[PDB]
RNA sequence: UUCCCGGGCCUUGUACACACCGCCCGUCACGCCAUGGGAGCGGGCUCUACCCGAAGUCGCCGGGAGCCUACGGGCAGGCGCCGAGGGUAGGGCCCGUGACUGGGGCGAAGUCGUAACAAGGUAGCUGUACCGGAAGGUGCGGCUGGAUCUUUCU
RNA sequence: GGCUAAUCCCCCAUGUGGACCCGCCCCUUGGGGUGUGUCCAAAGGGCUUUGCCCGCUUCCGGAUGGGCCCGCGUCCCAUCAGCUAGUUGGUGGGGUAAUGGCCCACCAAGGCGACGACGGGUAGCCGGUCUGAGAGGAUGGCCGGCCACAGGGGCACUGAGACACGGGCCCCACUCCUACGGGAGGCAGCAGUUAGGAAUCUUCCGCAAUGGGCGCAAGCCUGACGGAGCGACGCCGCUUGGAGGAAGAAGCCCUUCGGGGUGUAAACUCCUGAACCCGGGACGAAACCCCCGACGAGGGGACUGACGGUACCGGGGUAAUAGCGCCGGCCAACUCCGUGCCAGCAGCCGCGGUAAUACGGAGGGCGCGAGCGUUACCCGGAUUCACUGGGCGUAAAGGGCGUGUAGGCGGCCUGGGGCGUCCCAUGUGAAAGACCACGGCUCAACCGUGGGGGAGCGUGGGAUACGCUCAGGCUAGACGGUGGGAGAGGGUGGUGGAAUUCCCGGAGUAGCGGUGAAAUGCGCAGAUACCGGGAGGAACGCCGAUGGCGAAGGCAGCCACCUGGUCCACCCGUGACGCUGAGGCGCGAAAGCGUGGGGAGCAAACCGGAUUAGAUACCCGGGUAGUCCACGCCCUAAACGAUGCGCGCUAGGUCUCUGGGUCUCCUGGGGGCCGAAGCUAACGCGUUAAGCGCGCCGCCUGGGGAGUACGGCCGCAAGGC
């Protein structure tokens, strides 16, 4: 465009759109599951995942994945969203917490221990 | 009408030497004579002289090449590598002095407008002036 | 040497490359997700017109209808304008829930079509118009982004 | 209701001076001086009471701190385009410290807007901060500056100053008290409670320091502050040892059973001595005050701590926390086992269905290390909104075409001005931060002192090339004149022949027609084929091109009239009159709409016949709208060169249309094809540029959702933008 062109009219800034509301632009959100439950992914893969629908203090509702081997989630229960998604799941946006409020971190997990929130084992 | 006389002569130019053509017609006037003047004392062009085609000023302008080369392609180098209009009708760059720009590390100049007439970048420095940014040539 | 089967070479088109026993479009059904229209109803804002109108400032009165007085006036008090806010009437706009309804997106992968890609088997595409539930068909005009009877499916 | 003091209130006086009206002078907005008239002052207290202190009144100036005013800069939406009644201005007045529609009265009819008014959305602004090579993007916590608010809303009083967080009045919501009449409250102060939340501290110490208020002082007050406490929240320093120690223990892992690994790692030897105990133990503090001096200057002298018995110094003195992520590629680090499209992983591509360096554990390894990961958010990378620094023939992207408004851009020569532009000086650019230097805590973080830099703006001076401007001049652009052209360019009227259909007549039988083959259909009321005559409508064979014209859509028989564009020669006239062009306005194939006509052929819809598994379809027989004319709408398109307009510049060859020329050829203007340089992702483009440049407009920013929804404008509707 030409200069005069520019100053008459501008580039435009790209505005750039949350991936997540989570929200309140909150890192984490607490929650009351609904549904515990299973999912079949997409297209290349089979598996069942574990998934939980959540009530949010954002007064929101989304589903959510819990990683790890075992899970001890229920109806009911409390929980923490982290964010960030499950590639071959849909709409699943975020992900459950381990270690904190009613989701218990994985049993007997020796190696990455931070995510799935399990304490140090012990020595003999 | 030329919309812009300056970028026309230097555009007649890069064509004119992209050919290796051994002169070019100008239509004449005293600012381009000034700034071929800046031209022929740096060495870009042999020289130009003013000439009457169709009983009109024009400034012929003597260009300048390498020698000629070896293996494909024979044709020599360019002496003028390198020529651009910087400040166009429609955008005007005016420099201050400190901001009068250094062209290939010294090997190129830039042709500035100012009030003490028409300088290369290393001119107006030493003159401690600045004014219109005319062209880039390396 | 036309034909049938298999094959070789050159060329052309191709949306195929698991390579035509290919690909894609589309319909009905099945599972979820987001959305449009939307009767009626819940709350909000805003303007305009009219009515009510606190406090206070200002203006007027302040009178043998009050208080003070050095008779110059002062205070109390009354009235008025303005005025937060409230009501009424209508106009406009924004959320909320929403009977009913339109497509859309995915999804295991089912259903029946065979429109498009090879001249895809009626060349295709296109604006418009009519017909069909839809894929599509046909009319008219345009484009080359076209190759040298019917007769399926994998 | 009554008593009473004052530095409380009021009256007369003195008028240094001052205020006001009027006159005069100088300055020029209401600044300064002057004269007459008028009007306005004061407060007392303490002392060693003969002199001094603390004060009081008027005036002039200073200083500091504010009010008001102007230029410029300050986010998103045009699906917000028109907004405005004190609105815009005037005279007079009110109000204030003061200008002002700040407010009222009267008069005029104005003011603002595409250079974005009005509307909606969001938001305290800045010094700075993060990121970035920079430009830029993002942000504004803490600290400094400004603004604003103190549960919501309005209002004023008091005062130098407020429309006043811990002042007042009213209204509303809320909490509490209530004898039901009525009252009381305001932590966005410190600390603390509670709710919400992923999440944010002690109801600490102290007036010792700095600072603030009052007081002559002594002194009092100060949740400002100076500290301490809690949280790896950040940054910085420090530790978990150091040296010796095997041709190399055990355990554990790999094993080709030969061995390889963890590894000098450990044990062990020796050495040092974080923690810890003892002792000493601060700086931050010198004034206020006392003495001499005159309550001064000067000189001298003494009191004064939260932090704290802390930091620190001296003596003693124990080998004394390590974890977290990763190891398929990006990316540094590989093997064994378990699991078998499971369980799981996952940032992207992807890994897992029997050898998994990708899942889980183990050995080992890499990276960081009092941390390491994760999520969220900002810049980055991303040249992915491209000023630096991108694009549009086929990838997204040239507007259907034109006319032109605003705006943007502008040939050659001369002169004036000096607005842009440039240069010097100067003021401003606070502090903090950033930078540099030196220094202070053992270092650093942190801090001090100093130096420099700095866009922008104000004032003064200078320069004149370029841009602007004014004045003058030229003719190379542009238009004109004269004289030649070629043309399906447009409008109007007329006219010609071939053909189809139908009607009339002659002659003439038995079929014609149609398809792959057929059938419907037409023919004994005589068709088809042949001849003659009539009527009507639509379109123009050959010429015809690989041609011409037009801005595009588009334009083809012949004739006449009206009319647009354009090319060449002459070089005659004007003298930059130019280019582009958001809006606007006009044109705009076909189909479609309205009102009237017209109707031969063709023909969506439709009615039939075949083909087919089926048919709505492809083929066959009919057939209405429509196709044609008038007028008025519609405004789309593969409206294509999928290529915006103009200008200059950069080899040729070849065919062609149309001018001029001394006509092989050359010289213009068109249409094509090959091809220089060059360009391009390639295909291709190449003096008809997709090359080299300049000006202006339009347009693009992953694919879908979708040219959809909502809004608005247009339209009779369809539907368009
Ligand atoms: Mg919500
Ligand atoms: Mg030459
Ligand atoms: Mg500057
Ligand atoms: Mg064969
Ligand atoms: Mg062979
Ligand atoms: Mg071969
Ligand atoms: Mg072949
Ligand atoms: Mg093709
Ligand atoms: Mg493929
Ligand atoms: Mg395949
Ligand atoms: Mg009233
Ligand atoms: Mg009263
Ligand atoms: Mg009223
Ligand atoms: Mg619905
Ligand atoms: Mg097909
Ligand atoms: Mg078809
Ligand atoms: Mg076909
Ligand atoms: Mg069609
Ligand atoms: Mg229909
Ligand atoms: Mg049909
Ligand atoms: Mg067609
Ligand atoms: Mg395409
Ligand atoms: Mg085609
Ligand atoms: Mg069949
Ligand atoms: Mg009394
Ligand atoms: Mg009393
Ligand atoms: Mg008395
Ligand atoms: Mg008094
Ligand atoms: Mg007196
Ligand atoms: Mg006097
Ligand atoms: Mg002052
Ligand atoms: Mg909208
Ligand atoms: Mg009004
Ligand atoms: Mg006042
Ligand atoms: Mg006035
Ligand atoms: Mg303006
Ligand atoms: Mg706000
Ligand atoms: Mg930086
Ligand atoms: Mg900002
Ligand atoms: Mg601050
Ligand atoms: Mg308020
Ligand atoms: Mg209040
Ligand atoms: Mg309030
Ligand atoms: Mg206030
Ligand atoms: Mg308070
Ligand atoms: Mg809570
Ligand atoms: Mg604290
Ligand atoms: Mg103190
Ligand atoms: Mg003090
Ligand atoms: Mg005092
Ligand atoms: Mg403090
Ligand atoms: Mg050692
Ligand atoms: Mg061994
Ligand atoms: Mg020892
Ligand atoms: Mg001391
Ligand atoms: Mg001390
Ligand atoms: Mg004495
Ligand atoms: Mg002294
Ligand atoms: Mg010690
Ligand atoms: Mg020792
Ligand atoms: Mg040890
Ligand atoms: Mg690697
Ligand atoms: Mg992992
Ligand atoms: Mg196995
Ligand atoms: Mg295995
Ligand atoms: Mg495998
Ligand atoms: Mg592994
Ligand atoms: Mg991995
Ligand atoms: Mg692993
Ligand atoms: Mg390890
Ligand atoms: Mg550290
Ligand atoms: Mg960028
Ligand atoms: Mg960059
Ligand atoms: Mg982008
Ligand atoms: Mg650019
Ligand atoms: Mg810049
Ligand atoms: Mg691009
Ligand atoms: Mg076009
Ligand atoms: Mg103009
Ligand atoms: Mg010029
Ligand atoms: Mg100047
Ligand atoms: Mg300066
Ligand atoms: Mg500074
Ligand atoms: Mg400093
Ligand atoms: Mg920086
Ligand atoms: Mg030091
Ligand atoms: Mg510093
Ligand atoms: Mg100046
Ligand atoms: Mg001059
Ligand atoms: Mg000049
Ligand atoms: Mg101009
Ligand atoms: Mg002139
Ligand atoms: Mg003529
Ligand atoms: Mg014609
Ligand atoms: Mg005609
Ligand atoms: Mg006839
Ligand atoms: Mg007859
Ligand atoms: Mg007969
Ligand atoms: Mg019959
Ligand atoms: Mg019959
Ligand atoms: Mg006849
Ligand atoms: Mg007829
Ligand atoms: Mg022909
Ligand atoms: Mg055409
Ligand atoms: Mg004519
Ligand atoms: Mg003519
Ligand atoms: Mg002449
Ligand atoms: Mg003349
Ligand atoms: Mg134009
Ligand atoms: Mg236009
Ligand atoms: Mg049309
Ligand atoms: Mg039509
Ligand atoms: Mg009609
Ligand atoms: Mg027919
Ligand atoms: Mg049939
Ligand atoms: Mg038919
Ligand atoms: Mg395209
Ligand atoms: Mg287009
Ligand atoms: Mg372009
Ligand atoms: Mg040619
Ligand atoms: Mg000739
Ligand atoms: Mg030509
Ligand atoms: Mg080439
Ligand atoms: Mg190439
Ligand atoms: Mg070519
Ligand atoms: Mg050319
Ligand atoms: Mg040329
Ligand atoms: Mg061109
Ligand atoms: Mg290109
Ligand atoms: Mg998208
Ligand atoms: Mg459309
Ligand atoms: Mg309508
Ligand atoms: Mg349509």
């Amino acid at each position: 465009p030409t200069i005069n062109q520019l100053v008459r009219k501008g580039r435009e800034k790209v505005r750039k759109k949350s991936k997540v509301p989570a929200l309140k632009g909150a890192p984490f959100r607490r929650g009351v599951c609904t549904v515990v439950r299973t999912v079949t992914p997409k297209k290349p893969n089979s598996a069942l995942r574990k998934v939980a629908k959540v009530r949010l203090t954002s007064g929101y509702e989304v589903t959510a994945y819990i990683p790890g081997e075992g899970h001890n989630l229920q109806e009911h229960s409390v929980v923490l969203i982290r964010g960030g998604r499950v590639k071959d799941l849909w709409g699943v946006r975020y992900h459950i917490v381990r270690g904190v409020y009613d989701a218990a971190g994985v049993k007997d997990r020796k190696k990455s221990r931070s995510k799935y929130g399990t304490k140090k084992p012990k020595e003999a | 009408m030329l919309t812009d006389p300056i970028a026309d002569m230097l555009t007649r130019i890069r064509n004119a030497t992209r050919v290796y053509k051994e002169s070019t017609d100008v239509p004449a006037s005293r600012f381009k004579e000034e700034i071929l003047r800046i031209l022929a004392r740096e060495g870009f062009i042999k020289g130009y002289e003013r000439v009457d085609v169709d009983g009109k000023p024009y400034l012929r302008v003597y260009l300048k090449y390498g020698p000629r080369r070896q293996g494909p392609d024979p044709r020599p180098e360019q002496v003028i590598h390198h020529i651009r209009r910087i400040s166009k009708p429609g955008r005007r760059v005016y420099v201050g002095v400190k901001e009068i720009p250094r062209v290939r590390r010294g090997l190129g100049i830039a042709i500035l407008s100012t009030s003490k007439g028409v300088l290369t970048d290393r001119e107006a420095r030493k003159l401690g002036v600045g004014g219109e940014l005319i062209c880039e040539v390396w």
